[PDB]
RNA sequence: ACCCGGGUAGUCCUGGCUGUAAAGGAUGCGGGCUAGGUGUCGGGCGAGCUUCGAGCUCGCCCGGUGCCGUAGGGAAGCCGUUAA
RNA sequence: GCCCGAGUGGUGGCCACUAUUAUUGGGCCUAAAGCGGCCGUAGCCGGGCCCGUAAGUCCCUGGCGAAAUCCCACGGCUCAACCG
């Protein structure tokens, strides 16, 4: 898709979404850019902006609002929920309250069309209900993280908050430029800060 | 019996009321095609869908029961027996869901079991073509097969017209009840566990679609 | 020999058949049931495994196995090697002896003829019979008849008026 | 690839160069490397020793593509350079080097007979000779009337 | 060691095709294998294939359809009669339809169905369907 | 008899015999094919560190030695590139 | 009341069922069952590439494997068995 201009080039490097953590695996190493001298796996910059595109595209397709932003994260819950606000659908659980999808006598109970989970390795159950029901399914993913059952990738990282921000924030823009409201190349009407969380009080 | 069929359908769907978005396509009258649900692989959550499709009059939907069973456990001062049972829906026009259920009283696993049966429903290929030329209908299965269940290994063989469903008479049931004609039924491993042969005959008749073929190309 | 009893007698499904196939062409034992399924068992079993073989092998044997079930009567004018295992029990009971005279009009009912050919009150050809199996060709079938006989030697036998009184031929 | 013969353990996987013609950026003579090989086995170097120095050395990873085609039979080659002159012995290097080393085994035990292991090699290195002997005596560098023993072991040697 | 080097040669080729991975690499290589994908391919079971030889080995790195569901040498290789195909028609096949019990041949190598047409036999080398 | 206090054969060495085990991984051997992850031992390689020694670490590779697990197998426990 | 019917049943033998003898078509971690481990003789089984023979192997022809029984047709005996 698209060269990488700035904003997309010095928004990714300015916000920690390039620095991912330990372990690869064989399936992950495409996207993978480049060894420290660590362990700390730097992913590629360029196919973050490519395949958050695509995920305007196949978010703005899917027009009905029963997409669905869980996330197991005590960080990414903040985000997650501002993004929802924009957009039109959420489901808010620290789980998924198993059975959202596959039981409807459930007093909570949606039928999404599409999803988004945060980290694969919390949200298996979300993904485990992902597989009967029949639904597509788009994520972040980290160098830790597989891709089995995960059909459509955004590589990128997941486990702070200015990440966590930045990301459902771009997002929430450019599902908003496809659909004809708020541009991806137009200065989002949001700040980033809400998104961005904070502890003063538990 | 012809119009007294939709009546039926149309009686369910005075009051069912759809809980997925595939129970409301249908309840609508869109996708008027049992088979245009399979293909897509849209899941089959709500019974009615099917009794949508299935009125009392034309394919006849040949509800039944093969093996009830009582099962124990055994409890604080007590034993605590259920009924387990195996059901099979059917249409000799080429669909089958076969279906068990598990329940303390009987006539409530009956019922249980003819819901089960409906999500599990399937379509069985048939052999157009036969075995020899595809003279008229599809007599047979195309392909020869074989099931796997536990211990049980059958397989289906494509055969002669009119040599009808040689089989042990548990799956002979079910066999019936897809709509198989004539078929060479070559059985290995304990049948005496009728669920599971069951099931094999069920899994076998399953993977007639799975096969991939040639003349599908 | 000349029957055969499937691996289990007793069976339900089987018995069933059979007793409403008994009733239905009226006959006196089992066994004859059984004469014409293992006659048709045969049928089919070659006719099967001569369409299967390699097509080179002398054709004869199918045209010979074609030309028989024409003759008899089964196979009316359809050409392959399929139409035959489309047979069934109740074909080949329909062309027996006894369901040919109570069909033609010359037996009130099926019953009734069982009497008739025993005491050889129904000619075929110039000969009588007494076996009521009797396979009846179709170019068979239009010498049936009556000439030295109880039923046909005058016109007041009480035999022509129970016949007359039904008039129904058709499938036994 | 590998076997685990009187082992467990995965074979080393050292493979060959896929060159199927040689490099021209080095250059010699069918001349100048029959001198090298003829000069080394002079020294008392053997033909697996002898393709190493030359490779070390003079830079040619093995003899049959730099020399073939020189007379195009079969791929020309050490030895095969060695049997035209006369230089070759007349047992296989192969057969030989085994021989050799099984000799000092037996004089071991001689001195030091309480050996499990030292006795279970003498076994395990017989049993290749064996072997090694019985095929070339039908593909014959060796005649037919021999067999193999440990007084004809001590003989080949001295 | 090896022996058989085309049954091991089909056999990955098959449970290659049951994973569907899209290419093959055979590192042993060969006539029979050789000549087998020529045939396979001649009936188009298979995609293109390239073989590289190196000096070591033929190579064949074979391109994957989806086509072919199972393909096996015989065990003992055992001669059969042109009468005795049929026999072995039932057995090893899948159903009429299919003909590739690729045996060897005085005319050269077929499949069941291209010997067939020819009329002539012998001891049988793989199959595929 | 378990528990305690004495005690011979034996336990040790040399030469010989004997040849058994839940002698197990209850899993004969050889070759090829079939997601992965991680820890570890030894060998190779590209770097950074250095006490200038592969001493401390990162990653790919080769050989071995564990654990976890996809597809598949299994009756299930489990097994699952060290295959069952 | 059900079956069968001048038969029907009892004991014994053989074959089937019994892929419980595994060629077709079985297993062997824990169900029976891996030898405690290795070596190599006899045997079976064998990488690629070219040429000869054509022993196996396939194809065709030709000599020949009695009659009977079997299978199919037609014909004969009222029918079939049985026979031609």
């Amino acid at each position: 898709m698209a060269d990488e201009y700035l904003v997309p080039l010095d928004q990714y490097l300015a916000a920690g979404v390039h620095i991912g953590t330990q372990q690869k695996t064989k399936d992950m190493k495409k996207f993978i850019y480049r060894v420290r001298q660590d362990g700390l796996y730097v992913l590629d910059v360029r196919k973050t902006d490519e395949r958050l595109k695509v995920a305007g595209k196949f978010l703005a397709k899917f027009e009905p609002q029963s997409i669905l932003a869980v996330s197991v994260r005590l960080y990414g819950q903040k985000p997650v929920k501002k993004f929802g606000e924009v957009t039109g659908a959420r489901a808010i659980p620290g789980r998924f309250l198993p059975g959202t999808m596959t039981n409807p006598a459930v007093k909570n109970f949606f039928e999404p069309d599409v999803l988004i989970v945060t980290d694969p390795r919390a949200d298996h159950q979300a993904m485990r209900e992902a597989v009967e029901i029949g639904i597509p399914i788009v994520a972040l993913v980290d160098t830790e993280n597989l891709l089995s059952y995960v059909d459509l990738a955004i590589p990128t990282n997941n486990k702070g908050r200015k990440a966590l921000a930045l990301i459902y924030w771009i997002l929430a823009r450019e599902i908003l430029y496809n659909r004809g409201e708020i541009q991806s190349r137009e200065d989002f009407k949001i700040p980033v800060e809400e998104f961005e969380m904070k502890i003063v009080r538990r | 019996m012809s119009q007294e069929w939709k009546e039926y359908a149309k009686r369910v769907l005075d009051e069912w009321e759809p809980k997925t978005k595939l129970g409301m396509m249908v309840k609508e009258g869109q996708i008027t095609d049992i088979h245009e649900i399979f293909r897509r692989g849209y899941q089959i959550k709500e019974p009615e869908i099917i009794d949508v499709l299935l009125p009392e009059v034309n394919a006849r939907e040949n509800q039944e029961v093969l093996d009830i069973a009582l099962t124990v456990r055994m409890t604080d001062s007590g034993r605590r027996v259920r009924f387990r049972v195996l059901a099979a829906v059917g249409n000799r026009d080429g669909y089958v869901g076969l279906g068990i259920g598990h329940g303390k009283e009987v006539g409530i696993a009956i019922r249980k079991a003819i819901n089960y049966a409906k999500l599990n429903i399937i379509e069985i290929k048939r052999g157009c073509g036969s075995w020899e030329c595809r003279c008229r209908r599809p007599h047979s299965v195309p392909f020869a097969v074989e099931g796997k269940e536990g211990s049980v290994r059958v397989r289906l063989i494509p055969g002669p017209r009119g040599l009808g469903l040689v089989i042990g008479d548990v799956g002979k049931k079910i066999l019936r009840l897809a709509g198989v004609q004539d078929v060479w039924s070559q059985t290995f491993g304990e049948t005496r566990t009728t669920v599971n042969f069951a099931k094999a005959v069920f899994n076998a008749l399953y993977n007639t679609n799975r096969v991939a073929i040639s003349p599908e190309m | 020999k000349k029957y055969e009893t499937p691996p289990h007698p007793w069976i339900k499904e089987r018995l069933d058949r059979e007793r409403v196939l008994m009733d239905k062409y009226e006959l006196k034992n089992k066994k004859e049931l059984w004469k014409h399924e293992t006659q048709l068992k045969n049928f089919r079993r070659r006719a099967r495994r001569l369409l299967a073989a390699r097509g080179k092998q002398a054709e004869i044997e199918r045209e010979q196995l074609l030309a028989r079930l024409k003759r008899l009567g089964l196979l009316p004018e359809d050409a392959v090697l399929d139409d035959v295992l489309s047979l069934t029990i109740e074909d080949i009971l329909e062309r027996r002896l006894q369901t040919i005279v109570y069909k033609k009009g010359l037996a009130r009912t099926m019953r009734q003829a069982r009497q008739l050919i025993v005491h050889g009150h129904i000619e075929v050809n110039g000969q009588i019979i007494r076996s009521p199996s009797y396979l009846v060709l179709k170019e068979e079938e239009d010498t049936i008849t009556y000439a030295r006989t109880s039923p046909f030697a005058n016109p007041q036998h009480p035999e022509r008026m129970m016949i007359e009184k039904a008039k129904q031929g058709g499938e036994a | 690839m590998a076997r685990m013969h009187a082992r467990k353990r995965g074979k080393s996987g050292s493979k060959r160069p896929p060159r199927t013609a040689p490099p021209i950026w080095v250059e010699y003579t069918v001349e100048e490397i029959e001198n090298l090989v003829v000069k080394l086995r002079k020294e008392g170097y053997s033909t697996a020793m002898i393709g190493t120095i030359l490779r070390d050395q003079y830079g040619i990873p093995s003899v049959k593509l730099f020399k073939d085609p020189d007379n195009p039979n079969r791929n020309l080659t050490i030895t095969r350079i060695l049997e035209k002159h006369g230089l070759a012995p007349e047992i296989p290097e192969d057969l030989m080097f085994l021989i050799r080393r099984a000799v000092n085994l037996r004089k071991h035990l001689e001195q030091h007979p309480k050996d499990l292991h030292s006795m279970r090699g003498l076994q395990l290195i017989e049993s290749k000779i064996r072997r090694l002997v019985k095929y070339y005596k039908r593909k014959g560098k060796l005649p037919k009337n021999w067999r193999y023993d440990p007084e004809t072991a001590k003989l080949l040697v001295r | 060691t090896l022996l058989d080097p085309l049954a091991n040669a089909l056999s990955h080729i098959t449970n290659s095709e049951r994973v569907g991975k899209r290419e093959v690499y055979i590192k042993p290589a060969s006539k029979l294998i050789g000549e087998v994908l020529r045939v396979m391919q001649k009936y188009g079971y298979i995609g293109e294939f390239e073989f590289i030889d190196d000096g070591r080995a033929g190579v064949y790195r074979v391109q994957l359809l989806g086509r072919i569901n199972k393909a096996g040498a015989i065990k003992p290789r055992f001669p059969v009669k042109v009468s005795e195909f049929e026999k072995w028609e039932k057995r090893f096949l899948p159903a009429f339809e299919f003909g590739i019990l690729i045996v060897s041949t005085s005319q050269g190598v077929m499949s069941h169905k291209e010997a067939i047409e020819k009329g002539i036999g012998g001891r049988l080398i793989a199959y595929v369907y």
